[PDB]
Parts: structure tokens; sequence; C-alpha cells
């Protein structure tokens, strides 16, 4: 899959800049 | 006098008047240690294009500036499809990682916003080693160049709170040796739609502008707004024939139920570009799916007793 074993961390960084997305 | 620019480092040479690309990309590659050369090539910039040095044509004879130090960047040419599996010198791994994050910051090869983050923390962890709390205080990343411009202007957060998510990450990654830090940005990086894809400007036979993409999966055919998605895709070992015929390409698929599908392309020069990254890309996707040549082999078993070697001083 893309991005491998990263998935987990890559959804996580997701969360964690939505709230601050300039939209 | 000509100027030899990597990714890290400047060298001069003392070329020889009747000395070819070969002569030069050779002395490059031997000055550097390099022995995975078929991945490299000598570039240079000429009235706003991109050119490689020919190694059937003599230096000098190059449509290159006559400027006193005659300059060239020595780059990566064609990508493997997994670093990890193919790359197996320690400077050849250092020199794609170079190039590769240069390509991700300055927006060569899109990147999404939580991709730029994880691959940021990588980059720390091969610079700086472990993360320690004793020595990485708040602010130690401030004068550092992390993320592209795109992706810090896509939020409304601080420099201070992208070093700190920056910052979650890297502590993540201790125990990661240099080596081991850059192969996992590569190996994050060539996950990436843009990795490797050289771009094109072409037509259809109706005149419908679209964009060609070669890299080391196959020939690609794209809308010119979206470099991401594919339209339609020829991985290397589906296709039968590429022919090439007065500023025609035909790509024949080896599935008789899809199309054969052509295109133009205007300039012979770019023509020729094109024909060479096939080949070349072809033959290296050919390669990696065959047991290692012996060179190879002893390639490995050299690196192995370097990685050893460096490993007895610091333990």
């Amino acid at each position: 899959p893309k991005f491998g074993t990263h998935h987990k961390a890559l959804q996580e960084i997701r969360n964690s800049l939505l709230p601050f997305a300039n939209e | 006098t000509v100027r030899i620019v990597t990714m890290d480092a400047e060298m001069e040479f003392n070329c020889e008047m009747k000395w070819k690309g070969k002569d030069l990309f050779d002395l490059v590659c031997r000055t550097l240690g390099l022995r995975e050369t078929w991945f490299f090539g000598l570039q240079y910039t000429i009235k706003d294009t991109v050119a490689w040095l020919k190694m059937d044509k003599k230096v000098l004879d190059h449509d290159v500036s006559k400027e006193e130090p005659v300059t060239f960047h020595f780059l990566a040419k064609f990508y493997p499809e997994n670093a990890e599996e193919e790359l197996v010198q320690e400077i050849t791994q250092h020199l794609f990682f170079l190039q590769v994050k240069k390509q991700i910051l300055d927006e060569k090869i899109y990147c999404p916003p939580e991709a730029s983050v994880l691959l940021a923390s990588y980059a720390v962890q091969a610079k700086y080693g472990d993360y320690d709390p004793s020595v990485h205080k708040r602010g130690f990343l401030a004068q550092e160049e992390l993320l592209p411009k795109r992706v810090i202007n896509l939020y409304q957060m601080t420099p201070e709170m992208w070093e700190e998510r920056i910052t979650v990450w890297y502590a993540e990654h201790r125990g990661r040796a240099r080596d081991e830090a850059e192969m996992e940005y590569l190996k994050i990086a060539q996950d990436l739609e843009m990795y490797g894809v050289n771009y094109f400007a072409i037509r259809n036979k109706k005149g419908t502008e679209l964009l060609l993409g070669v890299d080391a999966l196959g020939l690609h055919i794209y809308d010119p707004e979206n470099r991401l998605t594919p339209k339609i895709s020829f991985p290397w070992n589906e296709i039968r024939n590429i022919s090439y015929s007065d500023k025609e390409f035909t790509i024949k698929p080896l599935d008789k139920k899809i199309d054969v599908f052509k295109f133009n392309s205007s300039k012979l020069r770019v023509n020729k570009l094109i024909l060479q990254l096939c080949i070349e890309n072809h033959d290296l996707f050919m390669r990696r799916r065959k047991a290692d040549s012996l060179e190879v082999q002893q390639m490995k078993a050299q690196a192995r007793e370097e990685k050893a070697r460096k490993q007895m001083e610091r333990q």
C-alpha cells in the first residue's frame, strides 16, 4: 500500500493539522 | 576548466580538450567513489532548456555556454522503484536523499501536508541523530528549512507549532542511524505520485494537450492540470512495442483489449530524450526483477564491510 507502514502516523498528522486549515 | 556541482559539494576538474562526456562522467564517479553510475548524469541549462551531457559526444561540442567555468550538475537521471531494495552504496543513498528532499522542499514534486511533516521528522533524525530533550530544546529547528512553502501557506499555524508537530514524530525515530533515517525518508517519498516522473508536453491525434510521464514503472498519460493521477498507464512489462516516426510515438500494449495509443511531441531534441528515458527505464525495470549480477553481489558485500568498519569505530 501507499506509504507502507506509515499510514497510522500520516492519518494522526492529518487529524492534528485539520483544525488549523485555511479552507 | 569544468565545474561539477553535486547535491552537497562542488568540484573542479582539469578537463582535456579531446575528452568526451564518458571521460568526464567516469572521472566524477571515480572521484566520488560511486560505482552505481547508471542512475546518474551530468545536467546543464542553456536558453531555458534542460539537457544531459551525451556520453558519445565531445564535452566542448555540446550546446553549453562558453563561460570560463563550464558547469554541470551531477544528478540522478533514473530512480529505483524501491530504494531500500536497490541502492547499494551509502554515497548513492545519500545523493538520492539530498536530491529528493530538495525536490520536495522546492515543490518540484507534490507532497500531501501530512507526508511533509513525517518526511521532515526523518530529515531531522538524519541530521541531528536521536532526539534528546537536554540538547534539542524548543526553538532548535527555528532556522531549518523543513517544509514546502505550499504546506506552510495551507495552515494557520505558527513556526513553533510546526516545529512541535515535527518534534513529536522525531522523538519516535529513536535508534535510527543516518543511513536508516535517510532511507526511511526515501521509502516515504518514493510512493508520492510525482516521484521520479519525467513530464513532457504532448498532443493526442485530435490535438488535445496532454502530458506524457516517463518513469521507473512505465509510461503514463495525464491531463495537463493533474500530474498526480494518470488518465491511462502502461507498465513496462505490459508494452509490446514503442514506435517513433516523424514526431509521432505509438505505444502498443501486449493486451489486445487495450487500444494502441498514439501521440505527438513537437521538439526533435526532446523526442530523442523521451526515447532514451524509455529504453533505459525499461532496461532498469527488467534488471531489478532478475537475480543480482556478480558485480552487484560483490558491491553489496563491500558495502556491508564498509558499514561494519564504521560501526566498529562508533561502538
